[PDB]
RNA sequence: AAACGACUCUCGGCAACGGAUAUCUCGGCUCUCGCAUCGAUGAAGAACGUAGCGAAAUGCGAUACUUGGUGUGAAUUGCAGA
RNA sequence: GUCUCCAAGGUGAACAGCCUCUGGUCGAUGGAACAAUGUAGGCAAGGGAAGUCGGCAAAAUGGAUCCGUAACUUCGGGAAA
RNA sequence: GGUAGUAGCAAAUAUUCAAAUGAGAACUUUGAAGGCCGAAGAGGGGAAAGGUUCCAUGUGAACGGCACUUGCACAUGGGUU
């Protein structure tokens, strides 16, 4: 699967470049069923996606 | 059969005088004909530490000589061409160094 | 550009409207010669010149 | 310099849709179509051109009224009148 | 020049129209058969013979003919061998024929008698100082 | 369909074809030329092997420029030899069509051979290229019809 | 030993490439005849819309592939519904 | 080819060159070898323009501080002589 | 048609390892590493010009001068207060 619009949505709710979004790598299904920025916010909770340092 | 060994590659010597920006690469496919001509198997797997490693210095700098764990491992996918696989693995230097250090049986 | 006037918006209307394949039913009726939309328009191969 | 460098520059337009005849032929800095002469009250059009002339002249567009009147002289213009109730 | 100048400018006239077999032209280079003429066996080293070792009558040192280190491509000499002045055809390893003159060798250089003073043993794969590991060993204090 | 040659005994064999394939004509030629008259089972372990760079396909009428190998030698003496995958790959998936339909019909496949394939040109397709000074010249494809057929050998 | 094969060339069967030939034609060209009817009561031309399902052509104007009268007399039709 | 706004740290006189942070990106079809001839970039003992129409090309010089600076001159310069 | 599977694919430093999907992965996505743009940018917006190229889903054929599971291509929908 593709996650690019995950990787696209998660910058724009960190407020973070795309080259500081963290996908987990374990949980690419998961993630990939997200479609909507409720949907990254409440995986960036989960901690499934992290805003690299 | 399922066998582990450690051993010492110079990669120098196989490595000398190879364009620079080709020469960590040119080291991933030295690494894996190495594990092909000593296990036998076509498939040979380099774990990812062992890639930082070879490219920890850079793409010219590859380190002289290199101690890695090469397992031989049936590949249990019904699907896949090969029986047996290689897997290669960094490995631990000695106090004493590689100085007197042979290829080793790592299976108990 | 952004800044456009109404009229030439209207014209790009009616022209993204025109801009389609032909129905599919049009190809079985009695005594049909047409085959395709032979005026299909893409915005990198021909400009509208407006 | 004078071909593909001076082709890099192109992005203000002499003409633009003319009100009468619908083409990009309206200068704007003369105010004025070069392929109808609009504002002016006539139309443009040479006989040194055929093919341009037989492009726009009469018969080539919808004739919304013109069409119709053949029939009405055929009835003579009948007016003011219907067919008998049924 | 335009396009190269490792290059012969004129191969040819424009009469006789085409090219003769005079003109330089680029082709493979070496690998060619030789037969060299007039090279003077300086020794004879014969195995186990007290005429192997490299040791002359002024310099009396305890030494082999091959150099520290051995023969550079080659290895160790161990057999008989034949010293000639000069050089000879080939790389290292490459299997040579000797030959029988052919001419009558009447000549004052033919007819010397040379007599070997000192041979060289020193390493040739760098710029060797010494002549035996022995000596080098001395040198550096082990032994 | 009609082929270009029918089988002596068309009971005993099968048939496959395509046409229009996307492929480079010169090089199926090539590759059917090796293959005439070969045993299904040889030629099936032969396009493997030139699949796997082990074997080579010898160039023999489309050869200007190629280049030459050691693997050809018994097949060609000059030594112009190469790898065409891509007709390989679509002269295989056609032999094992012909293999299915020898399946279908009852044969045994122990002792099919390719008695007849043949290679045609088909409809040429059209691109483009740019070159100096404002030009444009053609950028054509040579996509070629492949028909053969096993026999049962004796 | 210049044989078998490869290559080139040549002849024949078959298969390709291409669209000539033949037979057609709701089109064109030419001649002849009848009639005299655009527009401020807004012409020709130009734009935008309009069908259950249409982009073009054709038609039409928010009553928008048509309203109404009259004639004929059981369809339209690619599909669906009335 | 096509107008314009924003503009971090280090070195350094410096939006010079070089490296780095935010942001972006590895997009230029890939693999093997390292022949000749080329294209681009270097070095070369002794001599030093003998080469060539011609020092073409390249090399040499180069920042800063101190000392010092001729002919000529329109007295301003020359001069970074 | 021969030319000919020939001339060519070479500017802008560079890719590598593991995994996922897929009939098919050097070229799609994730992670890790090694590099580049180096703020008068290969970053972030506008003017003209273009006109749906914007976003989601899916993909036979063609096209993206190799390839593609892919997309500024194609098909269906949405979007400019
Ligand atoms: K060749
Ligand atoms: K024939
Ligand atoms: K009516
Ligand atoms: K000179
Ligand atoms: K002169
Ligand atoms: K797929
Ligand atoms: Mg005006
Ligand atoms: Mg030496
Ligand atoms: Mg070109
Ligand atoms: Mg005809
Ligand atoms: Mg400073
Ligand atoms: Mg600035
Ligand atoms: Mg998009
Ligand atoms: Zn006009």
């Amino acid at each position: 699967v593709s996650l690019k619009l995950q990787k696209r949505l998660a910058a724009s709710v960190l407020k973070c470049g795309r080259g500081k979004v963290w996908l987990d790598p374990n949980e690419g299904n998961e993630i990939s069923m997200a479609n909507s920025r409720q949907n990254i916010r409440k995986l960036v909770k989960d901690g499934f996606i992290i805003r690299k340092p | 059969e399922v066998v582990t060994r450690e051993y010492t590659i110079n990669l120098h010597k196989r490595l000398h005088s190879c364009t620079f920006k080709k020469k960590a690469p040119t080291a991933i496919k030295e690494i894996r004909k190495f594990a092909q001509k000593a296990m036998g198997t076509k498939d040979v797997r380099v774990d990812v530490k062992l890639n930082k490693q070879i490219w920890s210095r850079g793409i010219r700098s590859v380190p002289r000589r290199v101690r890695v764990r090469i397992a031989r491992k049936r590949n249990d996918d019904e699907d896949a061409k090969e029986e047996l696989y290689s897997l290669v693995t960094v490995a631990e230097i000695p106090a004493e160094g590689l100085k007197g250090l042979g290829t080793k049986i790592i299976e108990d | 550009p952004s800044h456009k006037t109404f009229m030439i918006k209207k014209k790009l209307a009616k022209k993204q409207r025109q801009n389609r394949p032909i129905p599919y039913w049009i190809r079985m009726r009695t005594d049909n010669t047409i085959r395709y939309n032979a005026k299909r328009r893409h915005w990198r191969r021909t400009k509208l010149g407006f | 310099g004078k071909g593909t460098g001076s082709f890099g520059k192109r992005r203000n337009k002499t003409h633009t849709l003319c009100v009468r005849c619908g083409r990009r032929s309206f200068h704007i800095q003369k105010s004025r179509c070069s392929a109808c002469a609009y504002p002016a009250a006539r139309l443009r059009k040479y006989n040194w051109s055929v093919k341009a002339l037989r492009r726009k002249t009469t018969g080539t567009g919808r004739m919304r009224y013109l069409r119709n009147v053949p029939r009405r002289f055929k009835t003579n213009f009948r007016e003011g009148t219907e067919a008998t109730p049924r | 020049t335009h396009r190269g100048l490792r290059k012969v400018a004129c191969i040819g006239a424009w009469h006789p129209a085409r090219v003769s077999y005079t003109v330089a032209r680029a082709g493979q280079n070496g690998y060619h058969h030789r037969t060299e003429m007039n090279k003077k066996v300086y020794k004879l080293g014969k195995a186990g013979q007290e005429s192997h070792a490299a040791i002359t009558d002024f310099d009396r040192t305890e030494k082999d003919i091959t150099p520290m280190g051995g023969f550079p491509h080659y290895g160790v000499v161990k057999d008989d061998y034949l010293l000639i002045k000069g050089c000879c055809v080939g790389p290292k390893k490459r299997v040579v024929t000797l030959r029988q003159s052919l001419l009558n060798q009447t000549s004052r250089v033919a007819l010397e008698e040379i007599k070997l003073k000192f041979i060289d043993t020193s390493s040739k794969f760098g710029h060797g100082r010494f002549q035996t590991t022995q000596e080098k060993q001395k040198f550096y204090g082990r032994l | 369909v009609k082929y270009s040659k029918e089988p002596d005994n068309p009971t005993k064999s099968c048939k496959a074809r395509g046409s229009s394939l996307r492929v480079h004509f010169k090089n199926t030629r090539e590759t059917a030329h090796a293959l005439r008259k070969m045993p299904l089972d040889k030629a099936k372990r032969y396009l493997e092997d030139v699949l796997a760079h082990k074997q080579a396909i010898p160039f023999t009428r489309f050869c200007r420029g190629v280049g030459r190998t050691a693997q050809a030698k018994n097949r060609h003496s000059s030594g112009q030899g190469r790898w065409p995958v891509k007709s390989t790959k679509f002269i295989l998936d056609l032999l094992k069509n012909a293999e299915s339909n020898a399946d279908v019909k009852g044969l045994d496949v122990d002792l099919l051979f390719i008695s007849h394939i043949q290679v045609n040109q088909a409809q040429k397709q059209r691109r483009r290229t740019y070159r100096a000074h404002g030009r444009i010249n053609p950028y054509m494809s040579h996509p070629c019809h492949i028909e053969l057929t096993l026999s049962e050998k004796e």
